């Protein structure tokens, strides 16, 4: 709907990014103690999904998605590996329609993107 | 002078509460609000069952059954099949029924309401 | 003093933001702007087909197929056709008849939204 | 509900959380003395949760709940072993229906969790 | 500056004293609050059944054991049932009669309503 | 139309982009920081479109267009050289409908530009 943008544009965005970077630039204005506590616990989720880059073709979301679900469980206080291998099984299955991709070069991708061994993802896809 | 991540989600931080776009973000929408009313229904509605389930076999109740339940809902509606499979080899012998029984035996009722939250 | 496409790009903003031409830069079309209500149409109308050819073949909801179906429609539109074949080859085996569906299957309805638009 | 939702979104919780975290930063603000003591007594409870890591499986919230009511018994300024141990049990039965666990294996990372010897929760099994 | 758990916990009570949301968390619901009415309602009953159980055995009535009787009553309803078997063994012998008449023998008042407070 | 142009008439473009130039020649404007991340990004494809200039005859937008089209996949985080090559082999299909132009000019031109082989782009022609 165009009424929902007519309320963001009204606000004046333009203005009010343009002016809260001067004051950056002009040392008026710290970081926030947010993106500090933000890039902390992100860097790690960053970097497991630029080693997705050998898989190539279609839309690689599911792939890409379902990775970012397995660290999650793995990244817990109390880690859950049975709930993280639920999730990258379905990020193979879902790896391996696309053309040019077979269940074995899948499963080195996955399995090289989370940082285990590539048994563990072999014995759910039974 | 700088540019990178940590000051890109500062400066859109800055930005937001200077031109008070969070809360007119909210209070513009107003249809999309309903969402959390079908979601807080259906959250209830797995909720009593997973009680009815515990003393109809005697065993206690077990917290967390029905966020389980709750996600396999979803991904039934999708269809990341494989994803439930291993799941349901996760919970205990006693409450796979259950978790059959909210994606099955209630297709009716609440795969409906899923279907009507998101529209 | 200085003439370079780094500070022309400065100094067209900075004559943006002394005018307030932004604003007035949309404020002032207000007939350009129900495009915007149509091609929130047709995204809802890809997206709510491509979960139901996801539920009838039994395969999961592929996210972003909803984004390559709108591509192929629109190069449909203009003629690029051999920009078609090869994005065909693309996708899964699985995925290109519902490809296909959305060019050929529904140009009464979803082909006319985008004729509707652009003019 | 959204009336329950709309009546907190319109006191402004977005905006006052971030003008709180900037008078931290430019230290107008101290740290209160409630939350001295919550940190001085809450460490033995956060300690033990993570000690119980190595169950896997099934939602293992009946586990962590049963472990924290049992050590709230014990650090008491009179404590009652009777009432702990009661808590305990349930914690024993709840862990040895996830798949993997075994009878044994959950007394280990109940008495390990809450300090004791695996003797005592095995009088009370029966 | 910092970040950890014991300025966590100060800079989220901050922010409630600020906005108001304490006082206005409370007068929003005006729905969960008739369980305090429910609670004491079942809280009389449990003591007036104690000073009854008290003199006709002739025993001295002793305080705490509304509690123990009440705890009893609520895992009864979830289902933790060892729970049950170690605490009836550390009652006195006379007070464990007491304890089961409000478990079972009143099934039919106060069982009821703990299943209209959670509801 | 005549009423969209009046509304930005008067808000006086011209006598303001004459006072922006005189405060940079003042120096009291900095280069904006919008700026350093525009022209950090954008500059490999300004040399990618000069390389395009043997090419001759017609309209050539569509050989400019899906070039950069064809740059912007090759150039994300994860590359899609797959869909890379579906905009180049139309910028190759336009390239030769124009006097003067044969097909392996064309792919003189549009793989030099890219700078990949020549042999990629002719895979996808068929």
């Amino acid at each position: 709907s165009v009424e929902v943008y007519r309320q963001k544009i009204e606000k004046g965005g333009y203005s009010a990014a343009y002016e809260a970077t001067r004051r950056y630039e002009r040392e008026e204005i710290e970081v926030l103690s947010w993106s500090s506590r933000w890039e902390s616990a992100w860097s790690k989720f960053g970097e497991a999904v630029k080693a997705l880059g050998k898989i190539e073709g279609a839309p690689r979301a599911l792939v890409i998605a379902k990775v970012q679900e397995a660290l999650a469980y793995m990244s817990k206080p109390l880690p859950n590996m049975k709930l993280a291998m639920a999730a990258a099984v379905q990020a193979v299955r879902a790896c391996e329609q696309l053309p040019g991709m077979n269940r074995e070069r899948c499963l080195d991708a996955v399995a090289g993107a989370l940082g285990v061994a590539k048994d563990w993802i072999r014995r759910e896809m039974t | 002078i700088a540019e990178t991540l940590t000051e890109k989600h500062t400066l859109g931080i800055e930005k937001v509460v200077a031109t008070d776009s969070w809360r007119v973000g909210i209070t513009s929408r107003e249809k999309k609000l309903e969402r959390i009313n079908i979601s807080a229904e259906i959250s209830r509605r797995i909720q009593d069952e997973a009680i009815a389930y515990a003393r109809n076999k005697g065993i206690p109740y077990l917290p967390g059954i029905n966020g389980i339940a709750w996600k396999l809902l979803r991904l039934k509606w999708l269809g990341y099949t494989d994803q439930i499979n291993v799941v349901m080899r996760t919970v205990p012998a006693e409450w796979r029924d259950f978790l059959t029984q909210i994606m099955e035996n209630t297709q009716m009722e609440s795969m409906y309401s899923e279907l009507r939250k998101v529209r």
